[PDB]
Protein backbone atom coordinates (compact mmCIF):
# COMPACT_ATOMS: atom_id res chain seq x y z
CA UNK A 1 0.00 0.00 0.00
CA UNK A 2 1.23 3.53 -0.66
CA UNK A 3 -0.33 6.05 1.82
CA UNK A 4 -1.68 9.46 0.64
CA UNK A 5 -2.72 11.81 3.35
CA UNK A 6 -4.85 14.95 3.19
CA UNK A 7 -4.97 16.21 7.21
CA UNK A 8 -7.91 18.33 8.60
CA UNK A 9 -5.93 20.96 8.65
CA UNK A 10 -4.68 21.36 5.42
CA UNK A 11 -6.47 24.20 3.77
CA UNK A 12 -9.44 23.42 1.36
CA UNK A 13 -7.33 23.15 -1.34
CA UNK A 14 -5.31 20.69 -0.17
CA UNK A 15 -8.05 18.11 0.81
CA UNK A 16 -9.58 18.98 -2.66
CA UNK A 17 -6.53 17.69 -4.21
CA UNK A 18 -4.89 15.13 -1.77
CA UNK A 19 -7.72 12.41 -3.93
CA UNK A 20 -6.39 13.12 -7.02
CA UNK A 21 -3.01 12.80 -5.71
CA UNK A 22 -3.86 9.43 -4.68
CA UNK A 23 -5.63 8.75 -7.73
CA UNK A 24 -2.43 9.77 -9.99
CA UNK A 25 -0.84 6.99 -7.98
CA UNK A 26 -3.13 4.33 -8.74
CA UNK A 27 -3.35 5.38 -12.40
CA UNK A 28 0.42 4.17 -12.29
CA UNK A 29 0.04 0.53 -11.48
CA UNK A 30 -2.87 0.39 -14.29
CA UNK A 31 -1.44 2.30 -17.03
CA UNK A 32 2.32 1.52 -16.82
CA UNK A 33 2.14 -1.89 -14.97
CA UNK A 34 -1.39 -2.90 -16.43
CA UNK A 35 -2.38 -4.22 -12.97
CA UNK A 36 -5.61 -3.72 -11.17
CA UNK A 37 -5.29 -1.50 -8.36
CA UNK A 38 -7.36 -0.94 -5.22
CA UNK A 39 -8.36 3.17 -4.64
CA UNK A 40 -9.58 4.02 -1.03
CA UNK A 41 -11.18 7.45 -0.80
CA UNK A 42 -12.19 8.00 2.94
CA UNK A 43 -14.26 9.33 3.19
CA UNK A 44 -15.73 10.34 -0.02
CA UNK A 45 -18.03 13.07 1.46
CA UNK A 46 -14.99 15.42 2.94
CA UNK A 47 -13.47 15.32 -0.95
CA UNK A 48 -17.15 17.38 -1.49
CA UNK A 49 -16.98 18.79 1.34
CA UNK A 50 -13.40 20.51 0.58
CA UNK A 51 -14.49 21.30 -3.06
CA UNK A 52 -17.69 24.03 -1.62
CA UNK A 53 -14.99 25.48 0.71
CA UNK A 54 -12.68 26.07 -2.67
CA UNK A 55 -15.42 27.44 -4.18
CA UNK A 56 -17.07 29.84 -1.29
CA UNK A 57 -13.53 30.89 -1.65
CA UNK A 58 -13.22 32.18 -5.25
CA UNK A 59 -16.59 34.09 -4.44
CA UNK A 60 -18.74 31.65 -6.40
CA UNK A 61 -22.25 31.20 -5.82
CA UNK A 62 -23.03 27.67 -3.82
CA UNK A 63 -26.19 26.07 -5.43
CA UNK A 64 -28.83 23.97 -3.64
CA UNK A 65 -28.16 23.33 0.13
CA UNK A 66 -25.16 25.60 0.13
CA UNK A 67 -23.16 23.48 -2.23
CA UNK A 68 -21.07 24.09 -5.16
CA UNK A 69 -22.30 25.08 -8.52
CA UNK A 70 -19.76 22.49 -9.80
CA UNK A 71 -20.75 19.60 -7.57
CA UNK A 72 -21.72 17.56 -10.30
CA UNK A 73 -18.89 18.15 -12.69
CA UNK A 74 -16.29 17.85 -9.59
CA UNK A 75 -16.78 14.97 -8.85
CA UNK A 76 -17.47 13.35 -13.02
CA UNK A 77 -13.37 14.80 -13.03
CA UNK A 78 -12.48 12.34 -10.55
CA UNK A 79 -14.88 9.60 -10.50
CA UNK A 80 -14.49 8.78 -14.28
CA UNK A 81 -10.65 8.04 -14.10
CA UNK A 82 -11.68 5.23 -12.40
CA UNK A 83 -12.20 2.16 -14.93
CA UNK A 84 -10.97 -0.66 -16.40
CA UNK A 85 -8.96 0.45 -19.62
CA UNK A 86 -7.35 -1.77 -21.99
CA UNK A 87 -4.15 -2.21 -19.91
CA UNK A 88 -5.91 -2.50 -16.62
CA UNK A 89 -8.19 -1.28 -13.96
CA UNK A 90 -8.85 1.16 -10.87
CA UNK A 91 -11.44 -0.13 -8.69
CA UNK A 92 -12.42 2.59 -5.84
CA UNK A 93 -13.60 1.64 -2.35
CA UNK A 94 -14.79 4.79 -0.87
CA UNK A 95 -16.13 5.60 3.11
CA UNK A 96 -19.28 7.73 2.67
CA UNK A 97 -20.74 9.74 4.98
CA UNK A 98 -24.59 10.74 4.38
CA UNK A 99 -25.17 14.47 5.95
CA UNK A 100 -28.42 14.13 8.24
CA UNK A 101 -28.91 11.02 7.57
CA UNK A 102 -30.17 12.54 3.96
CA UNK A 103 -29.87 10.32 1.41
CA UNK A 104 -31.62 12.69 -1.29
CA UNK A 105 -29.13 15.58 0.09
CA UNK A 106 -27.48 16.51 -3.17
CA UNK A 107 -23.84 15.51 -1.82
CA UNK A 108 -24.94 11.83 -1.11
CA UNK A 109 -27.39 11.82 -4.16
CA UNK A 110 -24.76 12.99 -6.79
CA UNK A 111 -22.29 10.25 -5.13
CA UNK A 112 -24.81 7.47 -5.75
CA UNK A 113 -24.57 8.44 -9.70
CA UNK A 114 -21.41 6.51 -9.91
CA UNK A 115 -21.05 4.28 -7.35
CA UNK A 116 -21.84 0.08 -8.77
CA UNK A 117 -22.04 -1.43 -5.08
CA UNK A 118 -22.35 -0.46 -1.29
CA UNK A 119 -20.80 -2.47 1.47
CA UNK A 120 -22.45 -2.13 4.45
CA UNK A 121 -20.70 -2.71 7.39
CA UNK A 122 -23.03 -3.72 10.36
CA UNK A 123 -23.06 -3.23 14.21
CA UNK A 124 -25.80 -5.12 15.22
CA UNK A 125 -24.63 -8.28 12.47
CA UNK A 126 -20.85 -7.72 14.49
CA UNK A 127 -22.57 -8.32 17.58
CA UNK A 128 -23.91 -11.83 16.24
CA UNK A 129 -19.94 -11.83 16.49
CA UNK A 130 -20.39 -12.45 12.97
CA UNK A 131 -17.67 -11.01 11.01
CA UNK A 132 -16.95 -9.41 8.74
CA UNK A 133 -19.86 -7.78 10.22
CA UNK A 134 -21.35 -7.00 6.55
CA UNK A 135 -25.29 -7.06 5.81
CA UNK A 136 -26.14 -9.28 3.50
CA UNK A 137 -29.79 -7.93 3.22
CA UNK A 138 -28.70 -4.08 3.08
CA UNK A 139 -25.59 -4.29 0.89
CA UNK A 140 -25.64 -3.87 -2.78
CA UNK A 141 -24.15 -4.64 -6.30
CA UNK A 142 -24.62 -3.49 -9.69
CA UNK A 143 -23.57 -6.65 -11.02
CA UNK A 144 -26.28 -8.98 -9.67
CA UNK A 145 -27.95 -9.36 -12.78
CA UNK A 146 -27.96 -13.16 -14.09
CA UNK A 147 -27.17 -11.30 -17.39
CA UNK A 148 -23.54 -10.97 -15.70
CA UNK A 149 -22.92 -13.06 -12.80
CA UNK A 150 -24.61 -16.24 -14.39
CA UNK A 151 -27.56 -17.55 -13.13
CA UNK A 152 -25.65 -20.34 -10.90
CA UNK A 153 -24.17 -16.94 -9.28
CA UNK A 154 -27.73 -15.29 -9.31
CA UNK A 155 -29.88 -17.85 -7.82
CA UNK A 156 -27.72 -19.05 -5.04
CA UNK A 157 -27.41 -15.24 -4.13
CA UNK A 158 -31.39 -14.61 -4.22
CA UNK A 159 -31.18 -17.87 -2.57
CA UNK A 160 -29.17 -16.39 0.35
CA UNK A 161 -31.20 -13.90 1.10
CA UNK A 162 -34.41 -14.85 0.74
CA UNK A 163 -33.71 -18.06 3.43
CA UNK A 164 -32.06 -14.63 5.69
CA UNK A 165 -35.46 -12.39 4.66
CA UNK A 166 -37.89 -15.49 6.11
CA UNK A 167 -35.78 -16.41 8.93
CA UNK A 168 -36.18 -12.20 9.77
CA UNK A 169 -39.75 -12.88 9.76
CA UNK A 170 -39.90 -15.53 11.94
CA UNK A 171 -37.30 -13.75 14.11
CA UNK A 172 -40.23 -12.37 15.95
CA UNK A 173 -42.53 -15.23 16.75
CA UNK A 174 -39.87 -17.08 18.38
CA UNK A 175 -39.01 -14.89 21.14
CA UNK A 176 -42.59 -14.32 21.93
CA UNK A 177 -44.78 -17.14 21.18
CA UNK A 178 -41.86 -19.32 21.43
CA UNK A 179 -40.15 -21.44 19.19
CA UNK A 180 -42.67 -24.06 17.96
CA UNK A 181 -45.75 -23.51 16.03
CA UNK A 182 -42.75 -24.15 13.97
CA UNK A 183 -42.95 -26.32 10.41
CA UNK A 184 -41.11 -29.66 9.92
CA UNK A 185 -40.45 -26.37 6.98
CA UNK A 186 -40.56 -23.31 9.07
CA UNK A 187 -38.15 -25.38 11.35
CA UNK A 188 -35.71 -26.04 8.74
CA UNK A 189 -35.49 -22.44 7.38
CA UNK A 190 -34.15 -21.14 10.69
CA UNK A 191 -31.40 -23.86 10.83
CA UNK A 192 -30.26 -23.74 7.33
CA UNK A 193 -30.38 -19.44 8.05
CA UNK A 194 -28.76 -19.82 11.45
CA UNK A 195 -26.23 -22.18 9.60
CA UNK A 196 -25.97 -19.50 6.34
CA UNK A 197 -25.23 -16.42 8.79
CA UNK A 198 -22.36 -18.61 10.07
CA UNK A 199 -21.04 -19.13 6.76
CA UNK A 200 -21.01 -16.14 5.43
CA UNK A 201 -18.59 -15.07 8.53
CA UNK A 202 -14.90 -15.68 7.60
CA UNK A 203 -11.10 -15.17 9.19
CA UNK A 204 -8.73 -12.70 7.80
CA UNK A 205 -5.75 -13.03 7.24
CA UNK A 206 -5.04 -9.44 8.11
CA UNK A 207 -6.07 -10.74 12.01
CA UNK A 208 -3.69 -13.60 12.86
CA UNK A 209 -1.05 -11.60 14.65
CA UNK A 210 -4.53 -11.11 16.47
CA UNK A 211 -7.02 -13.74 16.33
CA UNK A 212 -4.71 -16.87 16.79
CA UNK A 213 -6.50 -17.88 13.49
CA UNK A 214 -5.66 -18.78 10.47
CA UNK A 215 -6.83 -16.61 7.83
CA UNK A 216 -8.69 -17.75 4.99
CA UNK A 217 -9.49 -16.65 1.00
CA UNK A 218 -11.96 -18.41 0.00
CA UNK A 219 -12.73 -18.82 -3.86
CA UNK A 220 -16.14 -17.75 -5.89
CA UNK A 221 -16.25 -20.82 -6.64
CA UNK A 222 -16.39 -22.60 -3.56
CA UNK A 223 -18.14 -19.44 -2.16
CA UNK A 224 -21.50 -20.45 -4.50
CA UNK A 225 -20.95 -24.38 -3.96
CA UNK A 226 -20.92 -23.50 0.24
CA UNK A 227 -23.95 -21.73 0.29
CA UNK A 228 -25.47 -23.89 -2.67
CA UNK A 229 -24.91 -27.18 -0.82
CA UNK A 230 -26.94 -25.40 2.67
CA UNK A 231 -29.51 -24.57 0.76
CA UNK A 232 -29.01 -27.69 -1.04
CA UNK A 233 -29.74 -29.25 2.48
CA UNK A 234 -26.44 -31.44 2.05
CA UNK A 235 -25.49 -30.44 5.41
CA UNK A 236 -28.72 -30.13 7.44
CA UNK A 237 -27.32 -32.88 10.19
CA UNK A 238 -24.55 -30.74 10.88
CA UNK A 239 -24.69 -28.02 13.66
CA UNK A 240 -24.52 -24.25 13.65
CA UNK A 241 -20.65 -23.88 15.51
CA UNK A 242 -19.18 -25.82 12.50
CA UNK A 243 -19.74 -23.23 10.04
CA UNK A 244 -18.61 -20.38 12.54
CA UNK A 245 -15.50 -18.74 11.34
CA UNK A 246 -14.20 -21.18 9.02
CA UNK A 247 -13.33 -21.30 4.78
CA UNK A 248 -14.64 -23.59 2.38
CA UNK A 249 -17.46 -25.84 3.22
CA UNK A 250 -15.06 -28.43 3.63
CA UNK A 251 -13.66 -26.43 6.98
CA UNK A 252 -17.51 -26.70 8.34
CA UNK A 253 -17.06 -30.61 7.64
CA UNK A 254 -13.97 -30.91 9.17
CA UNK A 255 -15.18 -28.35 12.32
CA UNK A 256 -17.62 -30.82 12.86
CA UNK A 257 -15.82 -33.83 13.28
CA UNK A 258 -13.77 -31.78 15.81
CA UNK A 259 -17.02 -31.18 17.72
CA UNK A 260 -17.97 -34.85 17.85
CA UNK B 1 -44.07 21.11 8.27
CA UNK B 2 -41.84 22.52 11.38
CA UNK B 3 -38.71 20.68 11.70
CA UNK B 4 -40.27 21.04 15.50
CA UNK B 5 -43.69 19.48 14.59
CA UNK B 6 -42.31 16.81 12.45
CA UNK B 7 -39.87 15.60 15.02
CA UNK B 8 -42.64 15.88 18.13
CA UNK B 9 -44.86 14.04 15.93
CA UNK B 10 -42.14 11.58 14.86
CA UNK B 11 -41.82 11.40 19.43
CA UNK B 12 -45.26 9.94 19.51
CA UNK B 13 -45.34 7.77 16.69
CA UNK B 14 -42.30 5.68 17.39
CA UNK B 15 -43.74 5.08 20.66
CA UNK B 16 -46.88 4.23 19.71
CA UNK B 17 -45.08 1.37 17.15
CA UNK B 18 -43.30 0.29 20.13
CA UNK B 19 -46.36 -0.39 22.54
CA UNK B 20 -48.08 -1.51 19.58
CA UNK B 21 -45.92 -3.78 18.17
CA UNK B 22 -45.72 -5.23 22.02
CA UNK B 23 -49.67 -5.50 22.38
CA UNK B 24 -49.92 -7.62 18.76
CA UNK B 25 -48.02 -10.19 20.03
CA UNK B 26 -49.14 -10.39 23.89
CA UNK B 27 -52.36 -10.84 22.11
CA UNK B 28 -51.10 -13.71 19.79
CA UNK B 29 -49.76 -15.52 22.55
CA UNK B 30 -53.62 -15.25 24.01
CA UNK B 31 -54.84 -16.09 21.28
CA UNK B 32 -52.53 -19.49 20.68
CA UNK B 33 -53.82 -20.58 24.10
CA UNK B 34 -57.37 -19.86 23.49
CA UNK B 35 -57.67 -21.35 19.82
CA UNK B 36 -56.62 -24.51 21.86
CA UNK B 37 -58.73 -24.84 24.67
CA UNK B 38 -61.58 -23.73 22.00
CA UNK B 39 -61.39 -26.99 20.53
CA UNK B 40 -62.54 -28.94 23.49
CA UNK B 41 -64.73 -26.86 24.58
CA UNK B 42 -67.16 -26.03 21.44
CA UNK B 43 -67.75 -29.77 21.27
CA UNK B 44 -68.61 -29.85 24.45
CA UNK B 45 -70.71 -26.36 24.46
CA UNK B 46 -72.30 -28.23 21.19
CA UNK B 47 -72.85 -31.04 23.02
CA UNK B 48 -74.89 -28.82 25.38
CA UNK B 49 -83.01 -11.72 29.25
CA UNK B 50 -80.63 -10.39 26.02
CA UNK B 51 -77.02 -11.33 27.46
CA UNK B 52 -74.39 -9.69 25.49
CA UNK B 53 -70.94 -11.18 25.88
CA UNK B 54 -67.26 -9.74 25.36
CA UNK B 55 -64.33 -8.41 27.45
CA UNK B 56 -63.27 -5.01 29.36
CA UNK B 57 -60.62 -3.86 27.08
CA UNK B 58 -60.80 -2.21 23.58
CA UNK B 59 -58.26 -1.70 20.88
CA UNK B 60 -59.58 -5.64 19.18
CA UNK B 61 -61.17 -3.92 15.91
CA UNK B 62 -65.13 -3.97 16.59
CA UNK B 63 -65.41 -7.15 19.15
CA UNK B 64 -67.59 -5.02 21.49
CA UNK B 65 -69.54 -2.61 18.86
CA UNK B 66 -70.45 -6.07 16.57
CA UNK B 67 -72.54 -7.40 20.32
CA UNK B 68 -74.01 -4.33 20.77
CA UNK B 69 -75.00 -3.43 17.70
CA UNK B 70 -84.67 -28.05 37.28
CA UNK B 71 -81.15 -29.63 37.45
CA UNK B 72 -80.80 -29.82 34.23
CA UNK B 73 -81.63 -26.53 32.81
CA UNK B 74 -79.42 -24.81 35.45
CA UNK B 75 -76.49 -27.22 34.07
CA UNK B 76 -77.58 -26.13 30.12
CA UNK B 77 -77.32 -22.72 31.38
CA UNK B 78 -73.55 -23.07 32.48
CA UNK B 79 -72.81 -24.59 29.59
CA UNK B 80 -74.04 -22.33 27.40
CA UNK B 81 -72.98 -19.50 28.95
CA UNK B 82 -69.42 -21.01 29.19
CA UNK B 83 -69.32 -21.75 25.41
CA UNK B 84 -69.84 -18.28 24.58
CA UNK B 85 -67.39 -17.16 26.85
CA UNK B 86 -64.50 -19.32 25.21
CA UNK B 87 -65.66 -18.49 21.58
CA UNK B 88 -65.41 -14.76 22.68
CA UNK B 89 -61.73 -14.52 24.13
CA UNK B 90 -60.48 -16.17 21.09
CA UNK B 91 -62.47 -14.19 18.52
CA UNK B 92 -61.31 -10.92 20.91
CA UNK B 93 -57.37 -12.29 21.23
CA UNK B 94 -57.16 -12.76 17.21
CA UNK B 95 -58.79 -9.56 16.60
CA UNK B 96 -56.19 -7.54 18.91
CA UNK B 97 -53.36 -9.58 17.22
CA UNK B 98 -54.62 -8.60 14.08
CA UNK B 99 -55.81 -4.69 14.87
CA UNK B 100 -52.53 -4.40 16.45
CA UNK B 101 -50.85 -5.61 13.38
CA UNK B 102 -51.83 -3.31 11.04
CA UNK B 103 -51.75 -0.32 13.71
CA UNK B 104 -48.07 -1.37 14.23
CA UNK B 105 -47.21 -1.56 10.40
CA UNK B 106 -49.18 2.09 9.97
CA UNK B 107 -46.87 3.80 12.37
CA UNK B 108 -43.54 2.26 11.21
CA UNK B 109 -45.15 3.74 7.69
CA UNK B 110 -45.81 6.94 8.71
CA UNK B 111 -42.23 6.77 10.54
CA UNK B 112 -40.41 6.59 7.18
CA UNK B 113 -42.76 8.86 5.61
CA UNK B 114 -42.51 11.72 8.60
CA UNK B 115 -38.51 11.12 8.34
CA UNK B 116 -38.23 11.35 4.93
CA UNK B 117 -40.32 14.78 5.02
CA UNK B 118 -38.29 15.84 8.02
CA UNK B 119 -35.22 15.71 5.00
CA UNK B 120 -36.96 17.12 2.98
CA UNK B 121 -37.61 20.26 4.91
CA UNK B 122 -34.26 20.32 6.35
CA UNK B 123 -33.04 20.66 3.34
CA UNK B 124 -34.56 23.52 2.35
CA UNK B 125 -34.44 25.27 5.23
CA UNK B 126 -31.02 25.66 4.69
CA UNK B 127 -31.06 25.96 1.10
CA UNK B 128 -33.62 28.48 1.76
CA UNK B 129 -32.15 30.77 4.24
CA UNK B 130 -28.70 31.12 2.21
CA UNK B 131 -30.03 32.36 -0.78
CA UNK B 132 -31.72 34.93 1.29
CA UNK B 133 -28.19 35.53 2.41
CA UNK B 134 -27.09 35.48 -0.89
CA UNK B 135 -29.60 37.72 -2.43
CA UNK B 136 -29.41 40.79 0.04
CA UNK B 137 -25.07 40.54 -0.19
CA UNK B 138 -25.32 40.57 -3.68
CA UNK B 139 -27.60 43.87 -4.16
CA UNK B 140 -25.20 45.76 -2.29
Amino acid sequence: VALVYGQMNEPPGARARVALTGLTVAEYFRDQEGQDVLLFIDNIFRFTQAGSEVSALLGRIPSAVGYQPTLATDMGTMQERITTTKKGSITSVQAIYVPADDLTDPAPATTFAHLDATTVLSRAIAELGIYPAVDPLDSTSRIMDPNIVGSEHYDVARGVQKILQDYKSLQDIIAILGMDELSEEDKLTVSRARKIQRFLSQPFQVAEVFTGHLGKLVPLKETIKGFQQILAGEYDHLPEQAFYMVGPIEEAVAKADKLA
Amino acid sequence: ATLKDITRRLKSIKNIQKITKSMKMVAAAKYARAERELKPARVYGVGSLIIGVSSDRGLCGAIHSSVAKRNYQEYSLANIIYYSLKESTTSEQSARMTAMDNASKNASEMIDKLTLTFNRTRQAVITKELIEIISGAAAL
